[PDB]
C-alpha cells in the first residue's frame, strides 16, 4: 500500500505523463473509460499505488496536471486514455510561461500554486502510507522548469521524509526549440539539487540519437521519445505493483544508488530494444539485455559514461528469468570494465527482479546510473550560462518580472561546486 | 513435545520459509488446507508433527511459524495462495513500508511499531507448547527487513526469554556477488549486536549454492526457490531428529554444547549430501563412505569458503535413512586418516553423529532424487575468518570516505555505532587467529 | 539527402516496408474480428437508419397500440430577423448515446437521453409505440386527453425503451441550459416517473376537453405528471450525436406574456397518411 | 484545408505501444503468471507445453535440455478470486443508488432466519 | 555442436548461396519463413539443423550466413524475393558502390568502410557459435568484390580467428569462357594474397559444369541456375557429415588434413556423381564401382583440366546414401589396380573415405533426380598447374604493354605488388612441379 502521487507540469511533462498513463493503463488493465476490464487477478491488487478508486469499477489516475496555458492540457484531455483523470486536477492557467523561470517562479504561475498545492493535498491526505511523489517536468520551459521548482520546493517544504522523484527533460549540447534554456536550466537544477530525492536526466538528443540507431525509425517524433520515458518509468517503479523475487521500491533504489545526498542525477535506459525488422530474430535473454543495458549508446542522457566513472548502478529486471544468470551477468560485466567503476565502493550493482513483464515483452531490463560523466552536462550548462551572464543577454526579463542578479550568481555557483563534488569523486583512489 | 517455533524474518525469510513448510507438509502428510487426507487412519499414534504443527480442533494443523514482513509484497502471497488456508491470519505480520536497505530504518523507525506485535503473536505461540526446544530465526543479512529487524527481534527476544536456544539460519553475502550496494555496512552493524544474542548462527552463501546447482545437481540457471529447496532439506535434516525416531538423535539442547567452544565463536557452515540429480542418482553407487567424503571435499561447502585455508574445530555429523553406526565410524574414521581435512590440536576428539531412520523426503517438481540415505555436515571452523576479513574490508572501503553514512545517520542512528561495530568485527577476527593457533 | 518513396530502394526501404506490414496485419486483424470504426459506424447507419412503417389512423383520432412519429413545427416567423442564428426548423423526437453502446451490442441498450433531430423521416432512432400504463386498456383505444401513457419505442432494436424524465436536482440535468433532463430508460425505476399526457391546445376548453379523444395531426402539448413540465425543443445550443447535430429536447413550462405555452411547447402527433404506411401525414 | 493539421496531429501522436516495444507476440494475457503461482501452487501443465521428468542429454548445447526456469508456465493467468469478490462488489453498487430501493437497516438487518437456525 | 559460418561475397557468392540455402531449407524441412512444420510431437527433435540454422525466439531457424557485396540489385533481389523473412536484415551487408572489376577499388578504397561491419557481424555470429568448426567462403576469382573484398576478409579473419578452416569455393576462369577481360589480373591478385591466408581453395570453373549439365543432365540451354545447384549438391555433400550422423565421418580438420600434404598446396578439384536426369536414371542401377569410376572419369571434373597430365596426390572420399563399406574398398581397390590413375610414389595411400547414410534431397523444379547413392570426390591432382600456368601466360600478355593497369594505378595499387603476384605464381606452379617430380 506504497502510494505514489504522479504531478507533471507544462507542456513536455504533460505529454510524457499522458504516455505513461496509458503505457501503465494497458499494464493495469484500465480501458479509456476507466473500468477494470481485465481478468488476471495479479493486476488488480496493487493497482491503488498509481490509481484510487471510484464508484463501479473505475479507477481514477493519481495524477496532478500542471499548465499555465489551455493549450496542450486540453490535448491530453481529448487524446486517447484521457477521460481516466478526474476534471479536478486540471488546474491551469490564461497566461503564458514565456520561456520564462521568472515568469513561472515569482508571478502567475505562484498564484496557481495554491490550487495546485490544494490538489496535491487532497491526493495525498487521500493515502495510508504515501511513499511519495514522482514530478515529470520539462527543465528547460517555464511552467516545467520554474513552477515545477516551486512546486517540489513547497511540496518538500511539508512533506520532508517522502520520496521526491524528478524526470527531467535536460537540455542537449545539441538541437534547440528555446534560447535561454541555460537560464531555465541553471535556475532549475539549483533547486533541483537540494530540494529532490532522485532525478532522472532524460535527454532528447539521446532519445533521438536511440531512434536512429536501434530503432531506425525515419519520422518518429515526440510519441515515440515520450514513449521510451514512459517505459522507463514504468519499470522503475514496478516492484511496487507487481510481486517478484527479488523486490526494490524507490526508497531501495535511493538508498542503494545515492552515496551523498547531492549526487543523486542519473542516467535511466531501457534495453530490450531493437528495430521493427529484427524483432522476431532477437531472443531475449539477460546476458543480451545486460549487453545492451551497459551499452554506452543506449543511454536516454546525452552523456557518455566511457568519458567518466560509475559510482552506482540499478537494474530492474521485469519478467521470469534466473537470478543466478542475472548475478553472474552482472559480476562478469562489473569484472570486464572495472575501470569504469569507483573503487572506494565494492559491489556496485544493485539488482531487482520483478515477475510481470511489460506488453509484448516476454523479458525487459531498466537501467539507472549514477556516474560522474553527468558533469559533462552541467559543465556545459555553466559554459553557456557564463557565455550569456557576462554580457546579460536575455536578463532584463527574467530582472523585470522580479529577481535578481545574485540569484542567477548563486545558481551558478552552486552548480559549479556540484560539477567539483563530482570531479572529486572520479579519481580519488582508496588507499 | 519436542515443540520448536520458526520465524521466517526478512524477504529472504519468507521465501525460505514458504520452502520449508511445503516440505515439511510434505513429510507429515499435511495437506495445503491444513488437514490430513483422513486415510492415515492409525488411531492417533503418529504423533511426530507437534513440534512443527498444532492441532485446531476438527484437525486443522496451525504451524508453529511467526512470518514477518515490513513490506507487504512476499507475504501477500502466501495469503493469497494455496497455503491461504494454513497459516493464522496474524502469524502472516505484514508491514506497511519495507525498511529500504537500512540498518537505522530497519532497527530503530519502522523496527520500533511492529516489534511489539510480533513478540506478542511469538508469545501467544510460546504459551500454547508444552516443552518448546527452541527458535528457528530465518533471515538474510541484506538489512532492513531481515539483518535489522532480526536484531531488534532478537535483542527483544533475549530480554523476554531466558536460556531457550535461539538458531539462526542467515543468508551470508558472497564475496563477488550481491544485491545490495550497503550489505557491507548492514553486515557488520548486523554482526556487531546479533553476536550476544545468539546461540548458534549457520551461514548460507547464495554464490555457494549457485555452484553446487551448476556442478552437482547441474542446473546451469536455478532461481532463488531451488536455493530454498536446498536450505530446507538442511533444516529438516537438522530437525528430523527432533520428529522421527532414529538408532541415536540429537536435540538444540545438545547441538550448540557441541558445537560452540566459546560463546563468540558460534558460526558454523552448513553442507548437504548427496545433491545428486535423478539422472545420475540411479547410476552412482551412494553409501555412507563417499557421500562423508563428498561433503568433506572443499567444492561442496555451502559458504563460498574452503576449509583447506583453516583448522577444523568440531563438527556435527547428521545421517538420515537406512545407515549403520560401523559404516559411520569407518568412514569417520577416512576422514581423520586423510591429511587434507585438518583438526585443530586442542581438540582431538569431536564429530558429534546422530542417525535418524527417517529417509529423506521429496518434493514433486523438485530437484534433488530419491536417495535412501543423506548426510548433513554442520561444522565449526577457523575458515570464516576470511570471509569476516573480506568483509571488514569492504566495511572500510567503504567507510573510509563516508559512503551511504548520511542514510544511517539522518534516519536516527548515531555514528559511533559503525566504529564500535568494526571494532567487534576486528576482535571477532583476533578472537578467530588465537582460537586457531 | 533527397527522399523517395519507401517502394524506392534508396534509403530506409526494407523496415519501413516492415513497419507498413506489421501496420497492415494489424489493420487486417481488426477487419477480420470486425472492430474498425468505419465497419461500426456503417453497421450503426445500416441498422438504426432503416424505415419503419408508421400506423395509418381511419378516425383520425391517436388510438392506444398505434406507433406515430413526435414532430415539432418551425417557427412561425422564418425570415431572418438577425443574421447568424438561424430560426427554429421542423424536428422530430429521437434517442441518443454517444459513442460506446452504439458500437458495440448495436441496439439501444439502457439510459440515453432524447434529441431533436432534423431528419423529418420516420426511422427506428424516432419512431415509438403509445402504450397504457394503468393495464386493463383495450389496444385500439381513443387516447383522449388528460389520460396517462407511456412513450416506448419499438420492441425490435430498441429494447423497448421508455421516456423518463427527472428534476433540476443536482445529480442529473441537461448537458446544456441546466433543467430537467429526457431519458430514455430500460430497466423503468419507478412507473410514475415513465409516464405521459397531453392537454389541448386552447387553455380555456382544457377542463371541457378532458375526456375528448385526442386528434392526431394538430398542436397539442406533451405534459409529464411528476412535474408538471412540458416537452420542448430549446433552440439555439444543439447536442452532439453521431448522425450530426440535433436540438436538446427539455421539460419546461415556458409561458409567454399571457402565461401561455410558448412555440416550443406545442409537439404534433404524425401518423402515416394512407398511400403508403411510411413518411410523414401532414398538419392540418 | 482543415485536414493538413490533423494529419500532421496524428503524425505526432506517435506510433503505437504495439508498433514499438513489441517483441514476437503482442500480448500481455500469456505473461501474468508468477514463480510463487508456478512454483508452490502447483499449477499443472497443460498442451504441448507438458515438460517431461526424464531430462536427458543434448550434445548442441551439452547439456541438459528441459530446463522448468527457461519453460515456464503457459496457460491461464493468475487468479485469486479478489476480482470476482470487487466484482459482487461493484455489482451491489450497481444494485445502489436505485431509485425505489427505500430500505431501511431495520428491515436489512432483523429478517426471518432460516428453519435449521433455530 | 558442431556449425559453420558461410560468408557469401561477389554476386557469384550470393547466387550461389541463393541456391545453398534453398537445398538446407529442403534437406532440413524448414519452410521459407524459417519454421519446422514438422511438430512430430513424440519424435521431430531433429537436431541437424544446428550446423547452419540457428534457433532465435519464437521458433525461427535463421542461417549462420552473411550474404556481403560492395554493390546492391542481387542482395536486394535476395531481401525481396521469397526468402525474405529467413535471412537476418543484419547479415545482408551492402555497400554503395561496386569494385567495378577492379581489384585495387575491391581491396584498397571500398572495402575499407565495410570490412569493420561484416568483421563485427562475423564476431556475433561467432559468439552466438558454441564450437565453432570453420567459414564457408563462397565467391568468383573473376573480380571485383570476390576477387578484392574476399582477400580482405582472409586477411582479417586470419588475423582475428587463426587456427579456424577457411574452405574457398571460389569460381575459377574458364580456358576459353570469360565474362570479364582483367579476368587475369583479379584472379593473380586474388591467389598471391588468399595463397597463406586459406586452408583448402576448391576452384570451380564455369565451363566443366556447362559441359556436365549438357552431357549428363542432357539441358541443352542451361542458366547459371543449375550451376549454382549444382554447387550446391557440392558443399551439402561435404557438410553432410557435420550435419546428419552416419558410419565413419569426418570433420573440416579431418577433411584438411588429410587433403593438403604441403603448406601451399590446398587446390583440390572437386567431383560430383551422381549427375544423371529422371529419364537416363531409371535405365541405370547406379552401384558403388559404377558412380566411383564415374568420379574418376576426365569428363566428370568440374575444373576445365584432364587429369591425366598430372598425378593424384590425394582424394577425399565423401559416399553419401545406400552405400556398403566393403563395395566402397572394392572399387577403391579397383581404382588402385588401374594403371592409367597415376599415384604419387610418396603418397602410397590417399583415401580418405567418409559413409553417410542421408541421400540428398533433390530440389523440386530442378534438374537432377533422386538417388539412392552418392560421391563427391575432392581430389589433389598435379593438374591445376596448367591451368594456373595459362593465367599465368595471359597475364604477361596483358602486362607486356601495361594494359589496364592505370585503373589500378590511379585507384591506388603499385605496379610491385603486380610484380610480386607474377612471382608468387611463378614459385607456386614450380613449386608445383618441384613436388610432383
Ligand atoms: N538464498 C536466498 N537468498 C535470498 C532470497 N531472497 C532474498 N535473498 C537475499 O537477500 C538479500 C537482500 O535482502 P532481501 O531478502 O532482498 O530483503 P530483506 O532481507 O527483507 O530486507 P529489505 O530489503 O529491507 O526488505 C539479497 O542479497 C539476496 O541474496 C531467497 O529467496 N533465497
Ligand atoms: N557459378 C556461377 N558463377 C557466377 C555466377 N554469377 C557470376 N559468376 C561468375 O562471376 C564472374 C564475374 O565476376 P563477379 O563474381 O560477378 O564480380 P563480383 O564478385 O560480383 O564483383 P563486381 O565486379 O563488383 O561485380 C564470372 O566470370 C562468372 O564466372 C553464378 O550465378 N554462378
Ligand atoms: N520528449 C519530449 N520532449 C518535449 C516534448 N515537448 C517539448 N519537449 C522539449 O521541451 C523543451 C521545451 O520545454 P516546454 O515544453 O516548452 O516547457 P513549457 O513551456 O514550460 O511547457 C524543448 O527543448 C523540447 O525538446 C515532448 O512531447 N516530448
Ligand atoms: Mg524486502
Ligand atoms: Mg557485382
Amino acid at each position: 500500500m506504497r502510494e505514489i502521487v504522479h504531478m507533471q507540469a507544462g507542456q513536455c511533462g504533460n505529454q510524457i505523463g499522458a504516455k505513461f498513463w496509458e503505457v501503465i493503463s494497458d499494464e493495469h488493465g484500465i480501458d479509456p473509460t476507466g473500468t477494470y476490464h481485465g481478468d488476471s487477478d495479479l493486476q488488480l491488487e496493487r493497482i491503488n499505488v498509481y490509481y484510487n478508486e471510484a464508484t463501479g469499477g473505475k479507477y481514477v489516475p493519481r495524477a496532478v496536471l500542471v499548465d499555465l496555458e489551455p493549450g496542450t492540457m486540453d490535448s491530453v484531455r481529448s487524446g486517447p486514455f484521457g477521460q481516466i483523470f478526474r476534471p479536478d486536477n486540471f488546474v491551469f492557467g490564461q497566461s503564458g510561461a514565456g520561456n520564462n523561470w521568472a515568469k513561472g517562479h515569482y508571478t502567475e504561475g505562484a498564484e496557481l500554486v495554491d490550487s495546485v498545492l490544494d490538489v496535491v493535498r487532497k491526493e495525498a491526505e487521500s493515502c495510508d502510507c504515501l511513499q511519495g511523489f514522482q514530478l515529470t517536468h520539462s527543465l528547460g520551459g517555464g511552467t516545467g522548469s520554474g513552477m515545477g521548482t516551486l512546486l517540489i520546493s513547497k511540496i518538500r517544504e511539508e512533506y520532508p521524509d517522502r520520496i521526491m522523484n524528478t524526470f527531467s527533460v535536460v537540455p542537449s549540447p545539441k538541437v534547440s526549440d528555446t534560447v535561454v534554456e541555460p537560464y531555465n536550466a541553471t535556475l532549475s537544477v539549483h533547486q533541483l539539487v537540494e530540494n529532490t530525492d532522485e532525478t532522472y536526466c532524460i535527454d532528447n538528443e539521446a532519445l533521438y540519437d536511440i531512434c536512429f540507431r536501434t530503432l531506425k525509425l525515419t519520422t518518429p517524433t515526440y510519441g515515440d521519445l515520450n514513449h521510451l520515458v514512459s517505459a522507463t518509468m514504468s519499470g522503475v517503479t514496478t516492484c511496487l505493483r507487481f510481486p517478484g523475487q527479488l523486490n526494490a521500491d524507490l526508497r531501495k533504489l535511493a538508498v542503494n544508488m545515492v552515496p551523498f545526498p547531492r549526487l543523486h542525477f542519473f542516467m535511466p535506459g531501457f534495453a530490450p530494444l531493437t528495430s521493427r525488422g529484427s524483432q522476431q530474430y532477437r531472443a531475449l535473454t539477460v546476458p543480451e539485455l545486460t549487453q545492451q543495458m551497459f551499452d554506452a549508446k543506449n543511454m536516454m542522457a546525452a552523456c557518455d559514461p566511457r568519458h567518466g566513472r560509475y559510482l552506482t548502478v540499478a537494474a530492474i529486471f521485469r519478467g521470469r528469468m534466473s537470478m543466478k544468470e542475472v548475478d553472474e551477468q552482472m559480476l562478469n560485466v562489473q569484472n570486464k570494465n572495472s575501470s569504469y567503476f569507483v573503487e572506494w565502493i565494492p559491489n556496485n550493482v544493485k539488482t531487482a527482479v520483478c515477475d510481470i513483464p511489460p506488453r509484448g515483452l516476454k523479458m525487459s531490463a531498466t537501467f539507472i546510473g549514477n556516474s560522474t560523466a553527468i558533469q559533462e552536462l552541467f559543465k556545459r550548462i555553466s559554459e553557456q550560462f557564463t557565455a550569456m551572464f557576462r554580457r546579460k543577454a536575455f536578463l532584463h526579463w527574467y530582472t523585470g518580472e522580479g529577481m535578481d542578479e545574485m540569484e542567477f550568481t548563486e545558481a551558478e555557483s552552486n552548480m559549479n561546486d556540484l560539477v567539483s563534488e563530482y570531479q572529486q569523486y572520479q579519481d580519488a583512489t582508496a588507499e | 513435545m519436542r515443540e520448536c517455533i520458526s520465524i521466517h524474518v526478512g524477504q529472504a525469510g519468507v521465501q525460505i520459509g514458504n520452502a520449508c513448510w511445503e516440505l515439511y507438509c510434505l513429510e507429515h502428510g499435511i495437506q495445503p488446507d491444513g488437514q490430513m487426507p483422513s486415510d492415515k487412519t492409525i488411531g492417533g499414534g503418529d504423533d511426530s508433527f507437534n513440534t512443527f504443527f498444532s492441532e485446531t480442533g476438527a484437525g486443522k494443523h496451525v504451524p508453529r511459524a511467526v512470518f514477518v514482513d515490513l513490506e507487504p509484497t512476499v507475504v501477500d502471497e502466501v495469503r493469497t495462495g494455496t497455503y491461504r488456508q494454513l497459516f493464522h491470519p496474524e502469524q502472516l505480520i505484514t508491514g506497511k513500508e519495507d525498511a529500504a536497505n537500512n540498518y537505522a530504518r530497519g532497527h530503530y523507525t519502522i523496527g520500533k511499531e511492529i516489534v511489539d506485535l510480533v513478540l506478542d503473536r511469538i508469545r501467544k505461540l510460546a504459551d500454547q507448547c508444552t516443552g518448546l526446544q527452541g527458535f528457528l530465526i530465518f533471515h538474510s543479512f541484506g538489512g532492513g527487513t531481515g539483518s535489522g529487524f532480526a536484531s531488534l527481534l532478537m535483542e527483544r527476544l533475549s530480554v523476554d526469554y531466558g536460556k531457550k536456544s535461539k538458531l539462526e539460519f542467515a543468508i551470508y553475502p558472497a564475496p563477488q556477488i550481491s544485491t545490495a550496494v550497503v550489505e557491507p555496512y548492514n553486515t557488520i552493524l548486523t554482526t556487531h549486536t546479533t553476536l550476544e544474542h545468539s546461540d548458534c548462527a549457520f551461514m548460507v552463501d547464495n554464490e555457494a549454492i549457485y555452484d553446487i546447482c551448476r556442478r552437482n545437481l547441474d542446473i546451469e540457471r536455478p532461481t532463488y526457490t531451488n536455493l530454498n529447496r536446498l536450505i530446507a532439506q538442511i533444516v529438516s535434516s537438522i530437525t528430523a531428529s527432533l520428529r522421527f525416531d532414529g538408532a541415536l538423535n540429537v536435540d538444540l539442547t545438545e547441538f550448540q554444547t557441541n558445537l560452540v567452544p566459546y560463546p563468540r565463536i558460534h558460526f558454523p557452515l552448513a553442507t548437504y549430501a548427496p545433491v545428486i540429480s535423478a539422472e545420475k542418482a540411479y547410476h552412482e553407487q551412494l553409501s555412507v563412505a563417499e557421500i562423508t567424503n563428498a561433503c568433506f571435499e572443499p567444492a561442496n561447502q555451502m559458504v563460498k569458503c574452503d576449509p583447506r585455508h583453516g583448522k577444523y574445530m568440531a563438527c556435527c555429523m547428521l545421517y538420515r535413512g537406512d545407515v549403520v553406526p560401523k559404516d559411520v565410524n569407518a568412514a569417520i574414521a577416512t576422514i581423520k586418516t586423510k591429511r587434507t581435512i585438518q583438526f585443530v590440536d586442542w581438540c582431538p576428539t569431536g564429530f558429534k553423529v546422530g542417525i535418524n531412520y527417517q529417509p529423506p523426503t521429496v518434493v514433486p517438481g523438485g530437484d534433488l532424487a530419491k536417495v535412501q540415505r543423506a548426510v548433513c555436515m554442520l561444522s565449526n571452523t577457523t575458515a570464516i575468518a576470511e570471509a569476516w576479513a573480506r568483509l571488514d574490508h569492504k566495511f572500510d572501503l567503504m567507510y573510509a570516505k563516508r559512503a551511504f553514512v548520511h542514510w544511517y545517520v539522518g534516519e536516527g542512528m548515531e555514528e559511533g555505532e559503525f566504529s564500535e561495530a568494526r571494532e567487534d568485527l576486528a576482535a571477532l577476527e583476533k578472537d578467530y587467529e588465537e582460537v586457531g593457533v | 539527402v533527397r527522399s523517395y518513396n519507401p517502394s524506392v530502394r534508396v534509403g530506409n526501404w526494407n523496415e519501413d516496408t516492415c513497419l507498413e506490414e506489421d501496420m497492415v496485419k494489424d489493420f487486417l486483424e481488426k477487419k477480420e474480428k470486425g472492430e474498425l470504426l468505419i465497419q461500426k459506424a456503417s453497421n450503426l447507419r445500416s441498422t438504426i437508419l432503416k424505415p419503419s412503417d408508421l400506423s395509418v389512423t381511419v378516425d383520425g383520432f391517436v388510438h392506444f397500440g398505434d406507433t406515430v412519429v413526435i414532430m415539432n413545427e418551425a417557427a412561425a416567423d422564418q425570415v431572418r430577423t438577425q443574421p447568424g442564428v438561424e430560426p427554429r426548423q421542423a424536428n422530430v423526437l429521437s434517442v441518443n448515446m454517444s459513442e460506446t453502446k452504439m458500437h458495440e451490442t448495436m441496439r439501444f441498450e439502457g439510459t440515453c437521453t432524447a434529441s431533436a433531430s432534423k431528419s423529418l423521416n420516420p426511422c427506428v432512432r424516432n419512431t415509438f409505440v403509445i402504450a397504457p400504463a394503468q393495464d386493463g386498456i383495450p389496444p385500439g383505444s381513443p387516447l383522449t386527453y388528460g389520460q396517462h401513457f407511456r412513450l416506448c419505442t419499438l420492441p425490435g432494436v430498441g429494447g423497448n425503451l421508455v421516456l423518463q424524465s427527472d428534476r433540476v436536482s443536482f445529480h442529473a440535468s441537461a448537458e446544456k441550459s441546466r433543467k430537467q433532463l429526457i431519458s430514455f430508460v430500460d430497466e423503468v425505476q419507478s412507473p410514475y416517473l415513465t409516464e405521459w399526457r397531453i392537454l389541448c391546445f386552447n387553455p380555456q376548453i382544457r377542463m371541457e376537453s378532458e375526456g375528448l379523444p385526442v386528434p392526431a395531426n394538430q398542436r397539442i402539448i406533451f405534459n409529464h405528471c411528476k412535474s408538471n413540465e412540458d416537452l420542448c425543443v430549446v433552440s439555439g445550443m444543439s447536442v452532439r450525436t453521431p448522425f450530426g447535430r440535433e436540438y436538446e429536447v427539455v421539460a419546461h413550462t415556458d409561458l409567454d406574456s399571457h402565461r401561455a405555452e410558448k412555440d416550443v411547447n406545442h409537439w404534433i402527433i404524425k401518423t402515416g397518411e394512407p398511400a403508403q404506411p411510411t413518411t410523414l401525414a401532414k398538419t392540418l | 484545408d482543415v485536414m493538413t493539421r490533423r494529419a500532421a496531429k496524428m503524425r505526432n501522436e506517435g506510433l503505437d505501444q504495439t508498433l514499438l516495444f513489441a517483441h514476437h507476440n503482442k500480448n500481455l494475457k500469456n505473461n501474468l503468471i508468477s514463480w510463487y503461482d508456478e512454483q508452490f501452487n502447483k499449477r499443472e501443465r497443460s498442451g504441448g507445453d507438458q515438460l517431461p521428468e526424464l531430462r536427458h542429454w543434448d550434445g548442441q548445447k551439452l547439456a541438459w535440455e528441459p530446463e522448468k526456469t527457461d519453460h515456464p508456465v503457459k496457460g491461464a493467468p493468475t487468479n485469486f478470486g479478489l476480482k470476482d469478490r470487487l466484482q459482487e462488489k461493484w455489482k451491489t453498487e450497481e444494485a445502489d443508488k436505485k431509485l425505489s430501493d427505500y430500505s431501511t437497516t431495520y428491515g436489512l438487518d432483523y429478517k426471518n432466519k432460516p428453519r435449521a437456525a433455530l
